[PDB]
């Protein structure tokens, strides 16, 4: 799903210097604090009623990390999102019922939380080059619904 | 109306941004140029190369009229119908364009504001860019 | 804040509806938790069997709301901000289910309402419950 | 399958009394006439502002057939609606430059029509069968856009 030569350094070069660590939770903590609704799906994992409360909760970190795993596990098959993220579809469209416009929502957060970390270095074109995988992942998440 | 605490997080974020609104306007719009394409098609006449005065120029007019919505947070509604009935009728913009421009406006204020943009500024600005593109598609209702 | 025509065309299509307001509800549903599953999760009780009095009792829910709305079509905001809170917070409904069911509310209308669901009516009605959506939405902003 | 076997038997059966001349043309019209922003890609039309003159136009209807033509063309193939629709969505992307949301929205246009025509036929089931098809077309027209 589509990167130019040089949209592709661009992504795999950012995806070098992420802290895979940091970013996975921080943006499904800032998905859940923006974006309330998306709690209704995380409420085995504690209080959210404060954002730091939510930042901090252990479990949207451990998950957070597993996701941004899921994520990593796509710029590693950007030609074929379709089958990667086959059975993580079913899960999530089969069994937890999520509704496809929040795997895009979660996207955006994703590259507004690597906006957030290099700053300039994440110039529109390269901005461009993400909004493009996730837009895929997103599509790729989305399979057992259309 | 977004809750006092809301405000006080936009006003405070648009405290600092300050000069580079007009600056940051124009960043956010070559941003959705770039990511998004399909949004250039409503601006023929503008030549949307980077420096692009004509991009630069209007990055502040929709600066100007963002600081213009926090004025008013109180009554966006009127403070904006002016430009509603523009973007809806006249021009007749994609709604769904109105939220290309926000997100992309977020990652501009992301990369501009590292420590200042917190979860909770993040939370309170992309709410507060939710009341504006509501108000701005007001006139397809 | 519709156009007095969107008004009269849709107190005119609510006035044909009438007595099948309820029915019609109840089938705008069914449809839903048809056409997209997910809107089911918000339902684990009445876990919705077809012909459940459940729903049957709350497709009545819905359209009482709807015409409350109609009845206070310019003053939505208030009319229905009670709807807000329960749907913003408590339930925490998706907003974009929030247009599945207007989608459904209108294929229902167009099943039942042949030579009176016109593209002009469609519209007004298209119109009204996207100010509806808009409305039950708010408490997000 | 894509869909089960029952939910073929509704969709290609009701597919087999459709006016192959006029749904088209309703659906791109009311498309037109309820989601007004989409006319701006159709100004070559003429003259749009009332319901009535985009209804009866006669591009509207020349090309509404053309559609309701892609959309049997997914009918036939339900399953490589990706590259049926291949090229057909550079089409629009790399040259008309169509939001995808909007395939999205002439899609529930379409099924909005149907139920508008075969009233009762077009019972919730049915509809949840080609809430599918729409489901899919809509995304097979939008894969050039990753
Ligand atoms: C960009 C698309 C997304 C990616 C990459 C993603 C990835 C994942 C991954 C890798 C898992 C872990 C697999 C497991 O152990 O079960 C998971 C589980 C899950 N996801 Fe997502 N997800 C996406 C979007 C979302 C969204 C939008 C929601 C809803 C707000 C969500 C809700 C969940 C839930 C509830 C689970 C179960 C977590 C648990 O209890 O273990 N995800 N997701
Ligand atoms: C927060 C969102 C937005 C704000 C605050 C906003 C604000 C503005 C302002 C201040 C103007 C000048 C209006 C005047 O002359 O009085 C303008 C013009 C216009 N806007 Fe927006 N706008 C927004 C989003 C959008 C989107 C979603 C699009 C594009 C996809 C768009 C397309 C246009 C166009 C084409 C014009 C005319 C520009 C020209 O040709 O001079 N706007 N906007
Ligand atoms: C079309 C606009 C809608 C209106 C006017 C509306 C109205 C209502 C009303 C009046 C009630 C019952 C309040 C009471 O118990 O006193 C209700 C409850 C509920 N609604 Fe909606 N609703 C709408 C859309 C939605 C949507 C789109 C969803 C999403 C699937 C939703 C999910 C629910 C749920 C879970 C309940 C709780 C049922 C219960 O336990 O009683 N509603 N709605
Ligand atoms: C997803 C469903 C759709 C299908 C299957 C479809 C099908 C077609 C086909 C086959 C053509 C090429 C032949 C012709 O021009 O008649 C076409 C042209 C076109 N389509 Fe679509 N389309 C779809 C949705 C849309 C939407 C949502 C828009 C509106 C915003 C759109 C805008 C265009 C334009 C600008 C043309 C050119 C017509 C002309 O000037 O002759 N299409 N479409």
């Amino acid at each position: 799903v589509h990167l130019t030569p040089e949209e592709k350094s661009a992504v795999t070069a950012l995806w070098g210097k992420v802290n895979v660590d940091e970013v996975g939770g921080e943006a499904l903590g800032r998905l859940l604090v923006v974006y309330p609704w998306t709690q209704r799906f995380f409420e085995s994992f504690g209080d959210l009623s404060t954002p730091d409360a939510v930042m901090g909760n252990p479990k949207v970190k451990a998950h957070g990390k597993k996701v941004l795993g899921a994520f990593s596990d796509g710029l590693a098959h950007l030609d074929n999102l379709k089958g990667t993220f086959a059975t993580l579809s079913e899960l999530h469209c089969d069994k937890l019922h999520v509704d496809p416009e929040n795997f895009r929502l979660l996207g955006n957060v994703l590259v507004c939380v690597l906006a957030h970390h290099f700053g300039k270095e994440f110039t529109p074109p390269v901005q461009a080059a993400y909004q493009k995988v996730v837009a895929g992942v997103a599509n790729a998440l989305a399979h057992k619904y259309h | 109306v977004l809750s006092p605490a809301d405000k006080t997080n936009v006003k405070a974020a648009w405290g600092k941004v300050g000069a580079h609104a007009g600056e940051y306007g124009a960043e956010a719009l070559e941003r959705m140029f770039l990511s998004f394409p399909t949004t250039k098609t409503y601006f023929p006449h503008f030549d949307l190369s980077h420096g692009s005065a004509q991009v630069k120029g209007h990055g502040k007019k929709v600066a100007d009229a963002l600081t213009n919505a926090v004025a008013h947070v109180d009554d966006m509604p009127n403070a904006l119908s002016a430009l509603s009935d523009l973007h809806a009728h006249k021009l007749r913009v994609d709604p769904v364009n109105f939220k290309l421009l926000s997100h992309c406006l977020l990652v501009t204020l992301a990369a501009h504001l590292p420590a200042e943009f917190t979860p909770a500024v993040h939370a309170s600005l992309d709410k507060f860019l939710a009341s504006v593109s509501t108000v701005l598609t007001s006139k397809y209702r």
